[PDB]
């Protein structure tokens, strides 16, 4: 129940990923298979005897396991045996609630003793994925075409605060994450046996800060401008050291603190 | 009249096919005795699927109380073979005219089997 | 934490061969090392990095000032243009950063050059005099005055003006100072004298490597289990018994150490009283048991760890040495033994068969049985806390211990008569890689490139773990070709600090399985049935 | 040996030793026995289905009527064991 | 093949295997004394020029004897795996 990726024991050597995807979608529900990859001993002309398939929902995985246990899966006179896998094809949480798209992400630090938060740089349309098994939160920011991944571990964050952006005290539309250490920054770099349902044919490598003003390096706290979130508090309750209190913040014009030097958080002379 | 008798449960198949038109080697783990078995059963003629339970018995003869070399109504997979290797948790090697059988269990469970003898194989899927 | 290998120069296959691609972090580190950190009205440049800091990924920085700059200190320490190697120049520039105690200044007119000894057997260049030296008694007394040493050590590690090596006390010296040939690393502008450590008669310990390599000659597991059990029994009674506390404190950490808790251990109140000492005893016991769980550290009273030197006598043949150490509480309680000779009240000679090994060891050939011999002529010179290695022979003894050198390194000596000396295995060859000499001088950028490249392809810590796991897994450990290859890779990785030769750890040689006596909870843990597994089971049963 | 089966008895022997699933009944076995010098072995297959009478012979016992009773043969590469003129085991290889 | 889709998959696999074998042959053709500077672990800016000229490799191979023999050996070594696909794409009852 920890992961939805399932490993198939034996598959015919003459099949392609599309045929297996069609067979699974015929036996199971429609478009219930997220990713399917068949390992190859060569570049593109020698698949192996097994394959790994990642489903969209855990109930689909349970149904597939039940069908495989009853030997009800017969694909080209071969009985497909299902077993647990070591790692997922894509680090994607199996939850329709933890996937947040088109949200406002800004970084900064408290300005003075008052409940005020200055915004250094603001990003729009970012993707946030909350992973509980991996104990990390990913932030996908698209900047000038190439996308970046910001990973924050559960140990780097010391306190979680729920706030609001519209000023209404009854609508929690913001979340402040007090970070002790710094987040990891990645960068995207540029098919017959891999469906993947999306354009995920890239790799992540660690790079330096991508902000022109280096706002990330000088900010120790994050902010997540989200919607009203009637049931979002339950999702945010899983973060370590969560505060069950309501707090309000005020945006402060702090765009002056921008250093173009390599060493960001030093004071100006 | 029966030397060995126990209930077996299949665990996996070697070909893992439905219409391979070939002999399929079965691997059934015994219950209450902890014995592992290998047997070549033709699935096209005698169907066997993973997870099914079946009984197995071995007798030196099919006649009642003697006459070596009427159990046909009870069982349905009667075979005839010879044990040609006993030395290995002792294991047995019986060939049913080319269909190899491996019966690896306990040393005390397999002690009344002589070398180079004719024995039958009675099997029923409950 | 330490920067992982994948964060710098990730591998990629472009063209016919795999070509590494530098990441932005690599360029960031290069730019930081080149320009420097500007904090306020200062800008710190790059001076050098020590050998210890190279493994720790640390480097010294100095802010340029009007009176003195980085180049001034660089040229004051010495001239480094003579060395045409990249790693060697950095090592020799950073070796003069260890902590040492100041003493008197020696001029350059009191110097001499004495020939060394070198023997070539079977086409192999074996040199006995690597870092050995000589010192007089008056000079030893003069040096030992500013540091507060009553007993004059027979040997002590010393370094001055680029020289480095241990020197021995001789009773037939000409003047206070003597110098050899194979000791000048680089020409220095100053000859300041300072010493690091003289001698410490600390009792030795049985680490994991020694137990791993001793499980093949014929040593059964019963002796190790009995010794561990009696050690645990002694440690358990250390709390409620004051007599055992003093014995443990006088035979585990420090042969002759004066402490407030040590004095009160011999004469004090009940363990229930004096909570100040009781809590210290409890936390010491907890630390000892935690260290035992983390690694095997068996306390043996009949063994020490001391440096060794050589004498200009030539009487000892191949395989004959002299063993001398101080007398502990156990030695003083019952000095009547077959292998123990009471030469003096404080110093007792050994006549047993003593083996010598180094702290790092992964080859079965390191074990060599040495027979101790007593001679009046050697005792007349007054040697103490220094193993006398023979001057003449086919191959030097330090070379037998994984190719060691006489640079003040400690040696494992134990006069135990229960080991098995019948089995003998020739040691591995100590032939290193060819030096890399450049055709031009260092432009201060190649040293930065070497320093940054030390983070990647650094498999020093994983080779030992893989070797231990592989020895645990298959029988007849340290005999197969896998262990020999692991030892060769470990030696090459150790030599990577001096010569730029990567270890190149193969992927198929990784363990992928870990025994029970490790902190790798996330990694798959498998039950171990070796001697280490038995020790871990025994300690778990004792603590529970 | 100078004389060997050229491709035809070779192909037939390979087919009769590899299939192991095409059983021969009593009539076909007796018809094929007319061309064999030795006698008939036991059927070794009494029942193959719950409602199948007329016990049949296996393919590997058909090839075993060509060997003398006192002939012992062993080919470890192809896992071929011949004892008392009976072919006991055979996996693959077609090299013996 | 069993059907048309299997035939198409086999054709694509054969094409990719032949391309890989040709690439292996071209890579093996560089084991000469003229490319010792390129084969060394150093920094060379002519890595793209070795793969951009694909048609020149054939002319260089056909004008030499040792290079041709090495290319033939490499092609056979890389084509053994290509030949090893008939057991995967062939049926048990195949007469051939």
């Amino acid at each position: 129940t920890n992961r939805s990726t399932v490993k198939i024991s034996n598959v015919p050597q003459t099949i392609v990923a599309d045929e297996l995807l069609r067979f699974l979608e015929l036996h199971l529900g429609e478009d219930t298979v997220f990713a399917l990859e068949i390992p190859t001993t060569r570049d593109n002309w020698k698949p192996r005897d097994f394959a790994r398939v990642q489903f969209t929902t855990l109930e689909v995985k349970s149904r597939a396991q039940l069908l495989s246990s009853q030997s009800k899966l017969l694909f080209k006179t071969h009985n497909l045996r299902l077993s647990e896998a070591y790692d997922d094809i894509i680090p994607r949480p199996v939850d329709p609630r933890k996937r947040l798209d088109d949200i406002v992400l800004t970084v900064g630090f408290p300005e003075s003793d008052e409940k005020r938060f200055c915004a250094l740089e603001k990003w729009d349309g970012v993707r946030c994925w909350i992973l509980t098994e991996k104990r990390r939160v990913e932030f996908w920011v698209w900047e000038s075409g190439d996308c970046y991944k910001i990973e924050v571990r559960f140990e780097d964050i010391i306190e979680t605060l729920s706030c609001c952006v519209n000023g209404d005290a009854s609508e929690i539309d913001a979340f402040l994450l007090k970070l002790k250490y710094g987040p990891k920054v990645f960068k995207r770099v540029t098919d017959r046996y891999r469906f993947c349902k999306e354009d995920f044919d890239f790799m992540w490598i660690r790079t330096t800060d991508f902000s022109g003003s280096k706002s990330i390096g000088t900010s120790t706290c994050f902010c997540l401008e989200v919607h009203n979130g009637s049931t979002m508090l339950d999702i945010f309750s899983g973060l370590p050291y969560y505060r069950e209190d309501t707090l309000s913040l005020t945006y402060v014009d702090g765009k002056t603190f921008a250093s173009a030097a390599q060493i960001v958080p030093l004071l100006n002379a | 009249i029966i030397m060995f008798e126990d209930i077996f449960v299949v665990d996996k198949l070697d070909p893992d096919g439905k219409k391979f038109d070939k002999v399929t080697r079965v691997e059934a783990r015994s219950h209450n005795l902890e014995m592992f078995m290998h047997l070549d059963v033709n699935t096209e003629v005698y169907p066997l699927a993973v997870g099914d339970k079946f009984t197995l018995a071995m007798a030196p003869t099919l006649n009642l109380d003697g006459t070596p070399d009427t159990l046909a109504d009870k069982y349905e997979y009667i075979m005839h073979g010879k044990l040609y290797k006993i030395s290995e948790k002792a294991e047995l090697y019986v060939s049913f005219g080319g269909l190899l059988m491996l019966l690896q269990g306990d040393p005390a469970h397999i002690s009344h089997f002589e070398l180079d003898q004719r024995l039958f194989l009675l099997m029923r899927k409950l | 934490s330490k920067l992982p290998a994948n964060a710098l120069s990730v591998n990629s296959k472009e063209g016919y061969f795999v070509k590494p691609s530098r990441t932005n972090i690599y360029n960031r580190v290069l730019s930081i090392l080149g320009e420097g950190i500007t904090v306020g009205p200062k800008r710190f440049e790059f001076l050098a990095f020590s050998a210890s800091q190279l493994r720790g990924n640390s480097v010294w920085m100095f802010a340029s000032n009007e009176k003195v700059k980085a180049e001034d200190i660089r040229e004051w320490m010495g001239c480094f243009r003579k060395i045409r190697s990249i790693s060697k120049c950095a090592a020799r520039m950073g070796q003069l950063f260890s902590a040492s105690r100041q003493t008197l200044i020696v001029r350059a007119q009191d110097v001499e050059q004495i020939p060394d000894i070198e023997v070539t057997t079977d086409g192999a260049d074996y040199c006995f005099s690597d870092g050995i030296g000589k010192i007089s008694l008056a000079f030893a007394k003069q040096v030992a005055q500013k540091c507060g040493l009553s007993h004059v050590p027979s040997a002590f590690q010393i370094r001055y003006g680029g020289y480095k090596g241990v020197i021995a006390v001789d009773r037939s010296s000409f003047r206070k100072l003597s110098l050899r040939d194979s000791m000048l690393k680089f020409d220095s502008n100053n000859r300041m004298l300072n010493v690091t450590r003289w001698t410490e008669s600390m009792p030795c310990f049985l680490n994991r490597e020694i137990i791993c390599l001793l499980s093949t000659l014929g040593i059964e597991d019963a002796m190790f289990e009995a010794m561990q059990a009696v050690h645990l029994s002694m440690l358990g009674n250390m709390l409620e018994d004051r007599d055992a506390a003093l014995n443990v404190l006088q035979k585990l950490s420090g042969e002759n150490s004066k402490n407030l808790l040590v004095k009160m251990l011999l004469q004090g109140y009940a363990p229930s009283s004096e909570p100040y000492l009781s809590m210290m005893l409890r936390v010491h016991h907890e630390s000892q048991l935690s260290e035992l769980k983390s690694r095997c550290r068996i306390l043996v009273p009949k063994g020490r760890i001391l440096i060794g030197c050589m004498d200009e006598m030539g009487i000892l043949e191949y395989g004959q040495v002299y063993v001398r150490v101080t007398l502990t509480k156990a030695e003083l309680k019952s000095r009547d033994q077959s292998y123990f000779r009471k030469i003096d009240e404080e110093t007792s000679v050994v006549i047993g068969k003593v083996v010598v090994t180094k702290n790092p060891c992964l080859h079965p050939g390191d074990i060599r049985v040495l027979d101790a011999i007593y001679e009046v002529h050697f005792e007349e010179k007054g040697y103490l806390d220094c193993i006398i290695f023979p001057q003449k022979g086919e191959r030097p003894h330090p070379n037998e211990c994984s190719g060691g050198d006489l640079d003040g390194d400690q040696f494992f000596v134990s006069w135990d008569e229960k080991i098995i000396p019948s089995e003998m295995d020739p040691p591995m060859d100590y032939a290193g890689s060819r030096p890399r000499l450049m055709d031009h001088d260092v432009t201060l950028e190649e040293i930065h490139k070497f320093f940054v490249d030390y983070m990647i392809s650094d498999t020093l810590g994983v080779i030992s773990t893989a070797h231990l796991v592989h020895a645990d897994r298959d029988p007849e450990k340290a005999r197969s070709q896998k262990c020999l290859e692991l030892a060769n890779l470990h030696s090459r990785a150790v030599d990577f600090a001096k010569t730029g030769a990567p270890a190149e750890m193969p992927y198929a040689l990784k363990p992928r399985e870990f025994p029970d006596f490790l902190e790798r909870f996330e990694k798959p843990t498998y039950i171990s049935e070796s001697v280490f597994g038995k020790l871990y089971r025994a300690v778990k049963s004792s603590l529970a | 040996n100078l004389l060997s089966l050229g491709q035809d008895s070779l192909t037939a022997a390979y087919l009769v030793n590899v299939e192991k699933n095409c059983y021969l009944n009593r009539a076909q076995m007796q018809q094929l026995q007319m061309y064999c010098p030795f006698q008939l072995p036991p059927p070794a297959i009494i029942k193959a289905s719950p409602s199948s009478t007329e016990p049949q012979w296996t393919g590997m016992q058909l090839f075993g009527m060509l060997f003398p009773p006192g002939f012992d043969y062993t080919y470890p590469l192809n896992n071929v064991v011949v004892s008392n003129g009976e072919l006991l085991s055979f996996s693959e290889g077609s090299a013996w | 093949s069993s059907d048309l889709q299997s035939r198409k998959n086999l054709t694509e696999e054969i094409s990719y295997g032949l391309r890989e074998a040709e690439q292996v042959c071209n890579k093996q053709q560089l084991m000469v004394e003229s490319w010792r500077d390129f084969l060394a672990v150093n920094g060379e800016d002519k890595e793209e020029d070795s793969v951009s000229d694909l048609a020149r490799f054939c002319y260089e191979r056909q004008k030499s004897a040792t290079l041709s023999e090495l290319a033939v050996s490499a092609f056979k070594d890389a084509y053994r795996d290509v030949q090893a696909l008939a057991y995967r794409y062939g049926d048990q009852s195949n007469s051939f």
